[PDB]
């Protein structure tokens, strides 16, 4: 249908628009060199130090607590075999965590003096985290996407997550041949999610009647560049996609394409691509 | 000398020729380049440096 | 009580606060001395904390001239070794240089060489720092190279990469052919094939703990000890 | 079936280790503590 | 009437394994109740740098070999499987002498009478096509790449400072009770001193005599913090400094346009990949990388990323998703 079948059956000579290079269209068809460089991506909605939960979470302090137990029986072992650390052991040894506390008289039955030292060293490879933690709370500064890319473990199935999503191509064009010389499963996920026009797809992202859209990086960068409203920022530039140029298709054989070529590399070494 | 913010680097790229952007054919092709040339031999950028 | 002239281990002390009891301090004003000097070793310590990060975010190696307008290249006297680098004569590389900068070549004038094949024997036993010369060629001589000893600065990519051509005279009607001919030789994988085959491969590109900090520690505590000796013998 | 298919500061994986050698660390101090009470 | 049957080592389908005592194959059970059929193959040893001549025979078996077993089940005749000597694919490679290509490993086995099929994945391409016939593809099998995904606390952290810290804090505690006897539970308030130091956490602890020993002391509680504290600034820096940027994607990525010594990705020495990857005239960058560090066996490449020798590899998608 459309190019391909005017010039594999004849009845055109050439296709000086947009047409992808994938295997069958190298067969049936020669293509020019690629005086463009183009990428896909995806579209989405994408629309509009707190609290931390790192190091304890709320399941490490159980085990604050069974040590600070251990180590109050203890102390009260070396009580019953020699002074308030009978049941106030959980202030002393949280409380030289912060090396500002008053200095508790330690029992000479050299015991008390070893787990300090050891709960200190805890400590300080504990601060040693935290400081850590806090450096490198610099490497981020803005929210991740949604979706990082085709290796988003999302693709596999929204019910791993919490939001379902929905995502949808052009019917019966060259991106869909892309997904299934690729990915069989994605045409499956997308049959069921498709859709019908690229700017009723922009309206449907806008509306929030979808979810995510696939088209080329390259116009979607200047369609950004003119949207009303400027929130929608591309994710990725082509790292995680197809990035593919487009060249002029000719017939097999054809003499005029080689000096086309020669056109071609007269285009680019001038400034006037 | 003004301010105390400004790094000039060492880029010295594309050394041009700053002059006077001239007419087409015009009797003041020549007087004004002689004395533009008699401008060069004395200390005429030197005391306006 | 013994801050006569014992000062100097309690103070000391009180800089690094290792949990190292000295006394129980009833006057107010050496509280409120202690109190600000604590907050001194506090933001001295961050100080020193962010020092060190400061200094582990600068990279590993740089190399000795990262720029065609460095500032060795404008007056050698910034660095104690005066260095030296030379051209080809009679090429187009000279006349590019005075192109670009005139007063390179009158720093060239008095460092002038020979030939290629002289400023490799320069190179290998040391009458050469730096030779200014093509990309590519470089890439090669460094491949064959015995020990990987001679390499370029990255990879030729602060300059200004030209190309090569096949150079004809003005209306030549043999030039669209060669043209045609070139332009198949590079679209098929056989300009490929003979930069496969004509380049060398061997030398290859760019081939929490730490040494020498606490070595230099170690000396200034082996000059501890010895004014430990020094005290305990007297 | 025979080859294809068959088939083989967070605190929960990288301190993980930190954990077993502080709990191992503990038990072998906890050791000490009871010899040295049982010895003097 | 007698098939040379030629293959090459391929991992999750060429299983080798040398004979128990002589010549024989231990029939081993599978967890599905199949007994593994093993045939007898006469192998090589090493490459030629490797070994200089050893050939034995030893067992085959795997994916291959049973579907040899299945094609002898099927169609009535006599085979003998044989290996081939190197471990490359093959390509077309100049000869020297009257400039011509030629191919070598199992086709340059086959084509010289040397062999009579080759059993194993052959890439279908250009070259391969128009020399000799093919059959039916049984496997489709895409491409990927190999990775690593992968605090340095004790245990992955190596063991020079901490038996030097300890030996030294025990010095320290040795050579200053020495000074206690020789003064210009004595020895366990010498310990505690000593350990309260390093402490740096709060102790009810009190001031020994030093009057020739204070030095040594301030010297040590200086020594201890900034052991301690160089050692958490250079953890926490090397911990932000340790990149998550670690994966390639694919094929497409503008930073392995301009790679470094950091993105390192090859591929197995004279294999048909590289010959697909070096047929795409805009793979010209990546060809020139991947042929810094050609591999020669799978076993190899696995064995250096493995130990993070590599970053990136690439291979077939079901074999990696078998090593997975
Ligand atoms: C998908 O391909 C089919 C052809 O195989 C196209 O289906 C036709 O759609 C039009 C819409 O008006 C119908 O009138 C035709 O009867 C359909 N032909 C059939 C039944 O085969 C369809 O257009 C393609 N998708 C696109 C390009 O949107
Ligand atoms: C401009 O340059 C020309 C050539 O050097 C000179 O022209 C003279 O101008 C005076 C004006 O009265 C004439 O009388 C002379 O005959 C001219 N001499 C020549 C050589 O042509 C003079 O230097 C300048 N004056 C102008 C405006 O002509
Ligand atoms: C580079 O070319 C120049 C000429 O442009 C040569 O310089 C002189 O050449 C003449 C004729 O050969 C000699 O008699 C002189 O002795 C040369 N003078 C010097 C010292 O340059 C020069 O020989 C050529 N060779 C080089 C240095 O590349
Ligand atoms: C197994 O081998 C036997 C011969 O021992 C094959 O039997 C004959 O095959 C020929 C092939 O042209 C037929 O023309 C005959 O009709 C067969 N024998 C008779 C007399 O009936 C047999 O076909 C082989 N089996 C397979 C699967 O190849
Ligand atoms: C093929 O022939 C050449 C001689 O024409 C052999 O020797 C190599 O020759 C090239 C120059 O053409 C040198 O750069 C190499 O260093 C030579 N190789 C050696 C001796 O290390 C070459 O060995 C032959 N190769 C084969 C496939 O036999
Ligand atoms: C040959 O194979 C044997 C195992 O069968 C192995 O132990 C040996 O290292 C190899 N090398 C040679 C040539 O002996």
């Amino acid at each position: 249908n459309g190019m391909i079948g005017e010039v594999v059956y004849q009845r055109a000579v050439m296709a000086v628009g947009s047409l992808t290079i994938n295997e069958e269209r190298s067969e049936v068809v020669d293509f020019s060199v690629p005086f463009v460089e183009t990428g896909i991506s995806v579209m989405v909605s994408r629309s509009n130090p707190s609290a931390f939960l790192e190091p304890f979470s709320a399941s490490v302090w159980v085990m604050m607590f069974v040590m600070l137990l251990i180590v109050s029986a203890i102390a009260v072992f070396v009580f019953e075999y020699f002074s308030f650390t009978i049941g106030k052991a959980i202030w002393l040894l949280w409380g030289l965590v912060f090396n500002n506390s008053v200095p508790v008289q330690n029992p000479k039955g050299t015991t008390s003096k070893i787990m300090v030292s050891v709960w200190a060293f805890f400590a300080v490879i504990f601060l040693a985290s935290y400081t850590a933690n806090l450096a490198a709370f610099m490497i981020q500064e803005e929210f991740v996407d949604q979706v990082t890319g085709l290796s988003d473990k999302k693709f596999q199935r929204p019910h791993d997550y919490s939001p379902p999503f929905r995502f949808g191509t052009v019917p019966n064009g060259s991106t869909e041949r892309n997904i299934r010389n690729n990915y069989p499963y994605m045409h499956q996920y997308m049959t069921r999610f498709n859709q019908r026009g690229v700017e009723d797809a922009l309206v449907s992202l806008k509306t929030g009647k979808l979810d995510a859209f696939i088209y080329d990086a390259a116009v979607l960068n200047y369609k950004a560049g003119r949207d009303e409203g400027c929130k929608l920022v591309t994710i990725g530039s082509g790292y995680i996609f197809a990035t593919t140029g487009y060249g002029i298709a000719l017939q097999k054989g054809s003499p005029w394409k080689r000096q086309i070529d020669l056109a071609l590399l007269q285009f680019v070494g001038d400034g006037e691509m | 000398s003004q301010k105390c913010d400004l790094v000039t680097t060492g880029e010295l790229f594309f050394r041009s020729g700053f002059g006077i952007g001239m007419r087409k054919d015009s009797p003041w092709k020549q007087n004004v380049s002689l004395s533009i040339l008699k401008s060069h031999e004395n200390g005429f950028m030197e005391d306006l440096d | 009580s013994f801050t006569i002239g014992k000062a100097i281990w309690l103070l000391w002390g009180l800089v690094f606060n290792n949990s190292v009891p000295v006394q129980n301090p009833k006057g107010t004003t050496s509280k409120i001395m202690v109190s600000v000097w604590a907050f001194f070793a506090v933001i001295f310590l961050a100080s020193y904390t962010a020092n060190l990060a400061a200094f582990m975010i600068q990279e590993e190696f740089v190399d000795q001239v990262t720029g065609l307008s460095d500032k060795k290249f404008q007056r050698p006297h910034d660095y104690s070794p005066p260095f030296r680098f030379g051209t080809v004569p009679n090429g187009s590389t000279e006349r590019n240089i005075r192109n670009n900068y005139p007063y390179m070549h009158q720093y060239m004038t008095r460092f002038n060489q020979r030939g290629v094949e002289d400023a490799l024997v320069s190179l290998k036993t040391g009458k050469l720092d730096a030779f200014i010369y093509d990309a590519a060629v470089l890439n090669y001589k460094a491949g064959r190279d015995e020990g990987c000893k001679l390499v370029t600065i990255g990879s030729g990519y602060i300059f200004a990469t030209t190309g090569y051509g096949i150079a004809l005279q003005k209306g030549s009607p043999w030039k669209r052919q060669i043209d045609l001919a070139l332009l198949q030789f590079v679209g098929d994988g056989e300009m490929e094939e003979l930069e496969t085959l004509w380049l060398t491969g061997i030398c290859h590109n760019e081939k929490q703990l730490d040494i020498d900090n606490m070595a230099g520690v170690f000396y200034m505590l082996a000059a501890a000890m010895a004014l430990s000796l020094i005290t305990f013998i007297w | 079936k025979t080859w294809v298919r068959y088939q083989e500061t967070l605190t929960f994986e990288n301190m993980a280790g930190v954990f077993m050698l502080v709990a191992g660390g503990i038990v072998a101090g906890i050791f000490l503590i009871f010899i040295e009470i049982a010895y003097k | 009437t007698r098939l040379k049957i030629v293959t090459i080592h391929q991992e999750p389908f060429v299983y080798v394994k040398p004979t128990m005592s002589d010549g024989t194959c231990k029939e081993e059970f599978t967890v599905n109740g199949d007994p593994v059929k093993k045939v007898i193959c006469t192998g090589p040893n090493d490459t030629s740098p490797g070994s200089p001549r050893h050939t034995v025979p030893q067992c085959c078996y795997g994916f291959c070999i049973d579907l040899l077993i299945k094609l002898a089940r099927t169609m009535n005749f006599t085979y003998e499987v044989h290996l081939v000597a190197d471990g490359k694919f093959g390509t077309q490679e100049r000869v020297n002498n009257s400039n011509k290509k030629e191919w070598n490993g199992m086709m340059g086995e086959l084509l010289s009478g040397q062999a009579d099929m080759i059993v194993a994945p052959l890439t279908i391409n250009n070259e391969r096509a128009q020399y000799i016939e093919f059959s039916k593809p049984f496997k489709y099998q895409g491409l990927t790449i190999l990775v690593k995904k992968e605090d340095s606390f004790m245990q992955p952290f190596q063991s020079t400072l901490w038996l030097l810290v300890g030996l030294s804090v025990h010095v320290v505690a040795v050579m200053l009770y020495l000074l206690d006897r020789f003064s210009p539970l004595t020895l366990s308030s010498a310990m505690w001193f000593s350990w309260g130091v390093l402490l740096n956490s709060g102790i009810g602890e009190g001031a020994p005599r030093s009057f020739s020993a204070r030095i040594l002391g301030m010297v040590w509680a200086g020594f201890a913090m900034i052991i301690v504290a160089s050692y958490t600034a250079n953890l926490a820096a090397f911990l932000v400094l340790d990149r998550p940027e670690e994966r390639i994607t694919g094929i497409n990525d503008p930073r392995l346009r301009n790679p470094s010594d950091k993105f390192i990705y090859a591929t197995v020495k004279q294999s048909s990949v590289d010959i697909y990857f070096r047929r795409q005239v805009e793979l010209s960058t990546m060809y020139r990388h991947m042929e810094k560090h050609n591999y020669e066996s799978a076993a190899e490449a696995i064995q250096a990323v493995r130990d993070n020798k590599l970053h990136a590899f690439i291979w077939d998608s079901a074999v990696l998703e078998f090593e997975a």
